[PDB]
């Protein structure tokens, strides 16, 4: 989980994978309430990783977010 | 006694959890203890009142296993009591055992509350079977106790939910049989204000504030008036006698609603019409051409070109397959031309552009090539070329927006499509997007065509290689 974090918090990178990670996720979300600890861990840390990569850049990221939520 | 009236109670109460209690007290009661058979043919009505009640009462946004487990614990009671049921016990006498059940379930078809129709349907059915009956024999004494409230009432100054419920139980009613409903003045009235309904506009059903729960009662009314008008549009006495048109104008309401911007009712709309062409076999001009111009007028420029436009003209080439006409690919091509600018494309690049509208544009563009008549077969060069070139521009290998439709257009024609590639067996270009193609995991066909031509595929190989030269 170290590489999307990495990814996630430098400035050149940072867009575009947010995009692609929410793209991703938006296809599992049906998955977050599994009652398996193990599946819904992982969704709503990456959940939480795309929330914080959208508070530290937000003149950029707020339109990649946009069309999502 | 004391037990059960204690559960039965249980299921009347505000919380959920003594809701849920009392319904399990009562499956308890009815499949662990065996009291006999009199006990519950005496307890029947009352465990039927207290299940549906529970059903009635719960909160629609709280999770739903409070409602599962009454609707399950009803469904092992009716297997109980109806075990060696007979026609004559169901039906009134010319005292029955289920009359009074079957009276009191069809009291219920016109609930505000849709999983309460949809219960006391599933339970009437499942009555008739063990009574090896038709759902009429047992619905046509208390036909009235529905009917006649209904048509009391100008439809039009009800709130929406009550709307609802009595527009599905007259859909409902109408299936039944062919002369269940007569075609009296009542139900032509119904019908008309059926029609007005679906063809008002959002702000003049009490206003669209853009709040979410209205616009969901909006689109659930409409759902509704579609469905009836369609079932009606199924019986020749409808229209018929008017002599007025009054056909004409369901199809082109039908017609405003598959240019809508709600799924529920396209789909809706797109069932009707679907029946609608089935059963008529043919079609005026003059209604086709009226509702076809709406999907030409938006199709005339480059810069008013929308996904929803491209979508509306899909969704008319499946409906009538044998309508349209050539040429308005090659226009599509040119819209893509003018769109596709070598400095917008240069600027493009650098960026996560699945998210852009004019890409959005093209790939919609793209996505109409595989609807299109037969005759379509000549523009794959023109399209591998133009995807090719697009993708060049863009610096992007094995992946694009463009990919999947093209994708969608080439498995339709894989003879011509493998012999085009084996004729340019010499440039690495082709060679390398074919085999990009066969890897996607919806190639099925092109996989099997190449699986049988194997022999000419290496016949061919072969005669280059023979023919020795440097390529």
């Amino acid at each position: 989980l170290h590489i999307p974090q990495f990814f996630l918090a430098s400035e050149a990178t940072s867009p575009s994978f947010c995009g692609i990670l929410l793209r991703f996720l938006m296809e599992r979300i049906e998955d977050v309430g599994s009652a398996d600890i193990k599946k819904s861990s992982i969704l709503l840390r990456l959940f939480k990783l795309a929330f914080m990569a959208v508070t530290l850049f937000a003149n950029q990221n707020e339109q990649v977010l946009l069309p999502h939520v | 006694s004391s037990l059960a009236s204690t559960f039965c109670h249980g299921c009347y109460e505000e919380e959920w959890f003594t809701k849920q209690g009392g319904a399990l007290g009562i499956q308890t009661l009815l499949t662990e203890i065996d009291l006999g058979d009199l006990w519950v043919a005496a307890k029947q009505i009352e465990f039927v009142r207290a299940l549906m009640y529970v059903v009635k009462d719960m909160p629609q946004d709280l999770p739903e296993k409070t409602r599962r487990t009454a609707q399950v614990t009803l469904e092992q009671l009716l297997a109980r009591i109806t075990r060696n049921a007979k026609k004559q016990d169901c039906l009134p006498p010319p005292p029955p055992r289920l009359a009074q059940l079957v009276m009191m379930l069809n009291s219920e078809l016109a609930h505000m509350n849709r999983h309460v129709r949809a219960t006391a349907r599933r339970s009437i059915e499942a009555i008739a079977a063990a009574a090896q009956a038709e759902v009429w024999e047992l619905l046509e004494p208390h036909k009235k106790h529905i009917l006649g409230p209904i048509y009391a009432k100008p439809l039009r100054a009800l709130p929406f939910a009550i709307q609802i419920g009595y527009i599905d139980a007259v859909t409902y009613y109408m299936s039944l049989k062919r002369d269940f409903v007569p075609f009296d003045e009542n139900l032509n009235r119904l019908l008309m204000e059926s029609l007005a309904l679906a063809d008002a506009s959002d702000e003049s059903l009490a206003g669209k504030t853009l709040e979410f729960r209205t616009h969901d009662f909006i689109v659930n009314l409409r759902v509704s008036c579609i469905k009836i008008l369609s079932r009606a549009m199924s019986f020749e006495e409808f229209g018929s006698g008017s002599n007025n048109p009054t056909r004409p104008k369901v199809v082109s309401v039908f017609f405003k609603c598959l240019y809508s911007d709600s799924q529920p009712t396209i789909d809706a709309a797109n069932d009707a019409l679907k029946a609608v062409l089935q059963h008529t076999t043919k079609l005026p001009k003059d209604l086709l051409q009226s509702g076809l111009r709406p999907v030409l007028a938006s199709l005339q420029d480059a810069k008013r070109l929308t996904v929803h436009s491209l979508d509306n003209l899909g969704r008319l080439l499946r409906l009538l397959t044998t309508y349209f006409k050539v040429e308005i690919g090659t226009r599509l091509l040119e819209h893509v031309k003018q769109i596709a600018d070598p400095n917008f494309l240069q600027q493009l690049s650098f960026t996560f552009f699945e998210q852009n509208n004019a890409m959005k544009v093209i790939a919609a563009v793209f996505n109409i090539f595989h609807l299109l008549p037969d005759a379509a077969r000549q523009f794959k060069e023109r399209v591998i070329d133009n995807v090719l070139d697009l993708e060049q521009k863009l610096r992007r290998t094995h992946h694009s927006p463009f990919r999947l439709p093209l994708y969608k257009y080439l498995n339709k024609y894989p003879s011509d499509i493998w012999a085009f590639t084996l004729q340019k067996l010499e440039d690495l270009r082709y060679g390398r997007f074919l085999a990009q193609v066969l890897r996607h995991p919806d190639s099925q066909v092109l996989r099997d065509y190449g699986a049988a031509n194997v022999e000419f595929i290496i016949k061919t190989c072969n005669t280059v290689v023979v023919s020795g030269k440097e390529t």
